[PDB]
């Protein structure tokens, strides 16, 4: 993953040397960070079945094609992989506040995706018209505090641009 | 148009045959179970109205994204096409049943179905599973095996019919595929 | 079977679950109410069912 | 019998007032007057012409058959005059195959494509015997006109629902077009000429560019193929509890 | 879309003629009926929650047979597939009420009703009873304005005769 | 015959359908637009003889050609029945005020018009110059009303362009 | 096909005199009362299924041998076409209503009603009857004296207009006759 | 077709939602002017007639070869079938002027209509110049900047209107392109 450890790590492993005092300063930025983006975390994985199923069906409100024959959300089965997918994106960015970087997203939702959404007939803007507008359903004062936000919402935009 | 009969003599026409003793032991048969099959055809045209609703309703039940704002069965326009069309493919098949002979539903319903169905946006996938749920409906009153509607047949088999007629329900799902 | 028609009017209550055509069904198909896909919760896989005895 | 695009997404059909008028011994029909009868006559010209564009100079060699039909009130005797005309054969039989003058009969005085090749091949077999007009007639004066337009209506395109083959609706919706679209922009060469005689069907963009508006005009196209396969035998299975069933 | 705009131009258009001077006195009348039309389906909008609970229990207080095995409402999917189909006949009327004809409702509620509701046993003297309990529910100076109720008035039953 | 009530009740005569909403909308239009059409209807009853005797005289001032012989007014006797074809025309502008559509100047005034002009000689382009010396004639603020100019000059802007 | 402006004019070309300020008076007594037949006329096109299935059935009630066999309302195919005619008398009479003048009924409606009776066998006794049910009820829903249905007014007089839609159930009634 | 008020309900139909609060003062805003929609389209059909001869007559002046041997408006029945061809370009513009929506302009008039033209060689280069004549034209009408013919008007602006119609012109400007 990459992390604030594992970036540090593998940079003084590459220069093939000790961890060094601008080493450790790295990890205190972890300690001082870490208390606005797990409690983003936490209110995520309390209700994420609440968070998805509203996000899913923001996509199926703006794009209400998929439905046609021969679309993405045809039957049954198309709309339970459909709100999977979405479910599998918003356990990654719930891995990214937790372990502080975009280690999760990178390697398990971001890499091989353009290559299976377009073989497969998946149309991109809808992957990401369920993101986008859960970045714009957070109330900063509501459901969790200001610097909760701004890293919830780091995460929630780099997955938009990683789409596009 | 052609039925099991006139099905023997246009292969005897490539060749300038007679239908003579040999064919007609294929024919001897038709008309020797052929109490059997007007006896299970009138299992079918019997139960068709249930048949049909059934077998619709039970496609919105594996995909309620049918029913929603933009499923093409959504309001009451959309939906009594839907019933409109179940009905009129099963009414070919039970005249392919009748005569022996996928002829009728292969030219009259099934050639150019997949060109209307790509012009007007009905979703094929689903629409072969109401054909697939009525194919299993067909096969459970012809051999008197539904657990409501218990109909009076006498005893034997009909299980080359319950398949000669699900080969009818599957030339359907190949030709809007 | 109950019958429903036997009993006084007024007694037979019945109740929606939301009197919305958008959360009995959305744009999609994952309906939490209407057809096949009342299966697809986040809860209900496990029960309770040590309430009772071994039996 | 249904029909969910008929009298919802298109219009209702013109024609005059109603059929009981001939009954009636003081009168002939409900008599329309010449504001209320003209525009009937306007989508008379629009239906037997396509949109040809006639021209002033061209109406009036039609003089004739509107002072009868603004007398005799039948609408059948003025879809047989003007078929009749010059201003019918200068833009349908002259420049054209044979069956390109066939299959716009079918469009101009039915609202509907030729289900067959024996159905096509029997209007070459009036040609035979008395010309174009013995095919116009047998038209005019068969079952199918009598029991879906009758005296009273103009010979619209209908949307029925329970076509007697699937192909119908599908060569209805080749012939007719947008409503910017004429039938003179082949050069002859009948577009359902192929189809008949082979016994495939039509491309699924030129149909559903004819289709009214709000009826999902093209989508449903997978990005493979239009038609299907004949030769193909596919393997559809069922499930049972114990395994799969081919019933094939 | 029968409506006043998309029947005094589908006139024009069948006799191919320009915007007479007949039909600009047509959209005159949708300047004066608007502000009785508008004011009855914005007072719709901000209440439908609560009159189409009112209504589809008006069904269940009267037909409480509906819950017998095989009838209508016989398990809780189609209690709340009764209820939602009588949120959608009046998210309807609201729509007429803006549109201003009778457009929205014949195209997407009552088309298809007649063979829809007579092939899946939905009895329509029980669609009717929600719809007739909600028509006489109308206070006259409380609810809405006195020529407001007027056009809600108008398009219930329309719906009530043709149902019945 | 072109009325704003003829339009809505024969197109709702061809669906088979009641009279509904939208076409009692459009009646009420007829009210207001009749303060004005029918105050130039009457205006033109007592003004007539004023204004027809002011157009064919200066109908003559563009087009002097018309008194020579071989063309259509060379005698008195013709130009007494010229004055009878424009005491024709605003005796059917006067109707069509009174009636609100176009009836009574398209099915008697208009229809046939086109071939009855090109057989006997007489040039169409004298009547629209003495049509038209009616329009830029007429002034508002002494005359008549505001929207009874106005309906007036758009009536006789219609048969210019029928003649034209 | 006329409304009540276009019959001061179709009198006025036979004069050919222009429409001056002495009949224009009668034109703006129309005007007057424009909301009053607008509220007229909503309130028989909002009843109008009820008015027409309690005068059908009436009728029968009224005339227990129309049900026997040989009647002209026994069948199931006959008792359709009645309630399908009254459904087109009470729409002509109401296009009649709204635009004011009879001449939308007696034309499409009237020319050659009297002859398909008599060609058809339907008993004109009965029509005249089932006709004038729904005259009377028209007359309640105009002047809101209904037993059932109050609707909602304004404080008025509308007593003018209730004969005056009387008068076109007299055009139906001497033509059929 | 649909109209301003339709439009807004079949966007909220795909969201299924009631039209309520806030959509309502894009529609009250439309009847609040609406008056000038009338004051405009009223300006238009007033001087259709001369507005469709000026087009075509300065298509010539800027392409002196079409009425060449070879040209498409060559000979006299040519030229009368392109008088008409953009009258019925002009008609269903001042349609979609009074229907606030291009849905009867699309659907009507521009569906198929290049498809059409390269099938019977019409240089939709020069047809682009007819219509952008007329577009300049009517936009004049409305600002009311004309030389000739200063129709009076109310005083205020109708500049959005100008730029409504503009967007009407460049629909088929950019459909035929
Ligand atoms: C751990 C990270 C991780 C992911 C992010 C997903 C990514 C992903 N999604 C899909 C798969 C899909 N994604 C959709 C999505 C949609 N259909 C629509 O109408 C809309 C466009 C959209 C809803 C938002 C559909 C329908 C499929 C299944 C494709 C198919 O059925 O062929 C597939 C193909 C495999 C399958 O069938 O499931 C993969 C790899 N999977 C993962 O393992
Ligand atoms: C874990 C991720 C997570 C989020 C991104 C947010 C997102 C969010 N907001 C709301 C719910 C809501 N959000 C708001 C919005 C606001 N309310 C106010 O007081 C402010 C003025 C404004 C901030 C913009 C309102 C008014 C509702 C209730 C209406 C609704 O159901 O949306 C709901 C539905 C549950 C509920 O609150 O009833 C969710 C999931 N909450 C989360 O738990
Ligand atoms: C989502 C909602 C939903 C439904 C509506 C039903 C729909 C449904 N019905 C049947 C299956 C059937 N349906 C019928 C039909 C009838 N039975 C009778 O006795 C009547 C006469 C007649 C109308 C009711 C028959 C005879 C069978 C198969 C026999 C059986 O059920 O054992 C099947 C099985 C087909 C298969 O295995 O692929 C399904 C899915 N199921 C659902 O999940
Ligand atoms: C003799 C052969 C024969 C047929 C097979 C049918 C085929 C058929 N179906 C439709 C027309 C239609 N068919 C459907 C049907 C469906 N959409 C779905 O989502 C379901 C999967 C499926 C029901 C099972 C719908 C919804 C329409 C209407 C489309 C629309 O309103 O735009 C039409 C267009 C004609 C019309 O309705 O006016 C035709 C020809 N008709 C025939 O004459
Ligand atoms: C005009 C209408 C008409 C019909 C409806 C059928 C009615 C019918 N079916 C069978 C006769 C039969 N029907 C069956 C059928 C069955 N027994 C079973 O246990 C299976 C469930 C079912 C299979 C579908 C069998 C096995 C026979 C006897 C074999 C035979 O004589 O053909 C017979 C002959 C025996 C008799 O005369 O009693 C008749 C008349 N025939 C007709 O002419
Ligand atoms: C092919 C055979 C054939 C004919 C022989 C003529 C004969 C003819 N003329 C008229 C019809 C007519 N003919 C006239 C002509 C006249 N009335 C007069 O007062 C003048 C003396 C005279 C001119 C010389 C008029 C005015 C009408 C129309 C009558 C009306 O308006 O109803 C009609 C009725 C059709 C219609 O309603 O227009 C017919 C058949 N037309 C034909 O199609
Ligand atoms: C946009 C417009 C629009 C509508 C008005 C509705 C109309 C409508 N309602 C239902 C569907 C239904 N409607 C009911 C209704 C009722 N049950 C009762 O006891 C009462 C009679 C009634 C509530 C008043 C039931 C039970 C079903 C399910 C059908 C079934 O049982 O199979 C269906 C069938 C498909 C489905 O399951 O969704 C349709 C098309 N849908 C639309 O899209
Ligand atoms: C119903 C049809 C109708 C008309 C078209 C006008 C036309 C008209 N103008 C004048 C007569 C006149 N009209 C005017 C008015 C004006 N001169 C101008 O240049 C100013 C723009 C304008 C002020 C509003 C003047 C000043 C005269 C007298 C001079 C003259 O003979 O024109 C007269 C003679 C009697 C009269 O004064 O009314 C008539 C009939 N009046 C009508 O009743
Ligand atoms: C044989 C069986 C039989 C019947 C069906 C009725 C038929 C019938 N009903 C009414 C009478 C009526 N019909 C209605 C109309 C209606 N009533 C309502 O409550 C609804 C609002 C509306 C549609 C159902 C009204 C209101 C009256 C009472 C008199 C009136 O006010 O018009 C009359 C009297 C007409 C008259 O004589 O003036 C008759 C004969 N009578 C019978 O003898
Ligand atoms: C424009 C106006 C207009 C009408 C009024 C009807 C007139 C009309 N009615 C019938 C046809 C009929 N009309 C009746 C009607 C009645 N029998 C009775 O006992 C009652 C007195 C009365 C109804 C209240 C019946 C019973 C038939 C059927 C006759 C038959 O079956 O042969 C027919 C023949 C068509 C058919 O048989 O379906 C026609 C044209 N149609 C119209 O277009
Ligand atoms: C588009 C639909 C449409 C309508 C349905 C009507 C609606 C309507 N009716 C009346 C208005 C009225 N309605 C009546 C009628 C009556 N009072 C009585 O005592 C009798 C019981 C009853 C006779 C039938 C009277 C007396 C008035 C007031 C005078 C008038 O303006 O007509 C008014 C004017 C008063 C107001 O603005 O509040 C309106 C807008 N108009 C429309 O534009
Ligand atoms: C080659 C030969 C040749 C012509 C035939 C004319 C044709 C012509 N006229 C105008 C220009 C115009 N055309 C009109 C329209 C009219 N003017 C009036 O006085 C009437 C009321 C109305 C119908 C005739 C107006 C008002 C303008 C001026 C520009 C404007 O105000 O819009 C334009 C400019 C359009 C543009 O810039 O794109 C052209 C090319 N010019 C030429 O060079
Ligand atoms: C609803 C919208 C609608 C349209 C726009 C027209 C479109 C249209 N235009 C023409 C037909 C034509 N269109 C043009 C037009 C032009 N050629 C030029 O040189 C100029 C650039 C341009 C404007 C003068 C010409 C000259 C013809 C005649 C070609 C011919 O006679 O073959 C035709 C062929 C008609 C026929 O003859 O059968 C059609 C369908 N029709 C419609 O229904
Ligand atoms: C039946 C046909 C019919 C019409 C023709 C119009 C006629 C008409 N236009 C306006 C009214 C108006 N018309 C204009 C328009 C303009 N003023 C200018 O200086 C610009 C050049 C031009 C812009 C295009 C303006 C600015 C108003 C007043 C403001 C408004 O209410 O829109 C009014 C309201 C009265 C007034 O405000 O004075 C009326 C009745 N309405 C109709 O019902």
């Amino acid at each position: 993953m990459k992390s604030v450890i594992t970036t540090v790590v593998s940079a003084a492993d590459a220069a093939g040397r000790f961890p060094s005092n601008s080493d450790l300063e790295s990890i205190q930025g972890n300690i001082q960070r870490s208390a606005a983006r797990l409690e983003a975390a936490e209110k995520l994985a309390g209700n994420h079945e609440a968070v998805v199923k509203e996000a899913g069906d923001a996509c199926f409100a703006k794009y209400a094609y998929l439905k046609n024959p021969g679309e993405a959300g045809e039957n049954q089965e198309k709309i339970n992989k459909c709100y999977r997918d979405v479910d599998h994106y918003m356990r990654l960015v719930n891995y990214c506040l937790v372990v502080g970087g975009t280690g999760p997203l990178d390697e398990w939702g971001i890499a091989g995706a353009r290559e299976v959404y377009r073989t497969l007939n998946l149309p991109t803007s809808a992957y990401v018209a369920s993101i986008a507008y859960t970045r714009d359903r957070l109330c900063v004062p509501r459901d969790m505090s200001a610097q909760a936000g701004v890293e919830f919402s780091a995460y929630l935009d780099y997955l938009i641009n990683a789409l596009s | 148009m052609l039925d099991a009969f006139s099905r023997v003599v246009v292969n005897s026409d490539a060749k300038a045959a007679y239908v003579g003793g040999s064919d007609l032991q294929a024919l001897k048969s038709f008309i020797a179970d052929g109490n059997k099959r007007l006896d299970a055809v009138n299992s079918i045209v019997s139960n068709a109205s249930c048949m049909v609703s059934d077998a619709v309703s039970g496609m919105i039940c594996e995909n309620p994204g049918l029913i929603s704002p933009g499923g093409n069965c959504y309001t009451n326009r959309r939906m009594a096409a839907c019933l409109r069309d179940g009905e009129i493919i099963l009414r070919y098949v039970s005249y392919a049943l009748l005569a022996g002979d996928a002829s009728v539903l292969e030219d009259r319903c099934l050639n150019g179905l997949k060109e209307t169905y790509i012009a007007l946006g009905v979703p094929t996938n689903s629409s072969i599973r109401a054909v697939s749920i009525m194919k299993a409906q067909a096969v459970a009153f012809i051999t008197n095996t539904a657990t409501e509607r218990k109909m009076s047949f006498a005893a034997g088999d009909c299980t080359s019919l319950a398949s000669e007629v699900a080969s009818y329900f599957d030339r359907v799902g190949a030709a809007i595929s | 079977f109950v019958d429903y028609q036997i009993f006084a009017p007024g007694t037979v209550k019945v109740s929606p679950d939301s009197v919305n055509a958008n959360e009995l069904n959305p744009v999609s198909g994952m309906s939490k109410y209407i057809g096949k896909t009342q299966k697809l919760v986040g809860d209900q896989g496990i029960s309770d069912r040590s309430d009772k005895l071994p039996m | 019998a249904f029909s969910s695009i008929q009298n919802v997404l298109t219009d209702a059909p013109l024609g005059t007032p109603s059929a009981m008028g001939f009954l009636d011994e003081r009168t002939e029909k409900p008599l329309m007057g010449p504001s209320e009868m003209d525009e009937l006559v306007y989508a008379v010209y629009k239906q037997v012409f396509g949109n040809a564009h006639i021209m002033e100079s061209e109406r009036a060699e039609l003089r004739d058959a509107e002072s009868l039909f603004r007398y005799l009130r039948d609408v059948r005797e003025f879809v047989r005059a003007l078929a009749k005309s010059n201003a019918y054969t200068s833009r349908f039989l002259q420049g054209n195959q044979q069956y390109r003058f066939f299959e716009l009969n079918f469009k101009h005085l039915l609202g509907r494509g030729p289900r067959s090749l024996e159905e096509m091949a029997s209007h070459s077999a009036l040609y035979a015997e008395g010309g174009f007009e013995a095919v116009i007639d047998a038209i005019l004066d068969s079952d199918e006109y009598a029991q879906e337009f009758g005296s009273t209506v103009v010979p619209y395109c209908r949307f029925k629902g329970e076509y007697p083959t699937n192909e119908e609706f599908n060569r209805m919706l080749v012939l007719k077009g947008a409503n910017s679209t004429s039938d003179k922009a082949g050069k002859g060469r009948s577009k359902l000429c192929y189809s008949i005689a082979a016994g495939c069907s039509q491309n699924w963009l030129s149909m559903s560019k004819a289709l009214p508006f709000g009826t999902e005009k093209g989508t449903g196209f997978n990005l493979i193929s239009s038609s299907r396969n004949p030769a193909a035998r596919p393997r559809i299975g069922t499930k049972i509890p114990g395994g799969v069933v081919f019933s094939s």
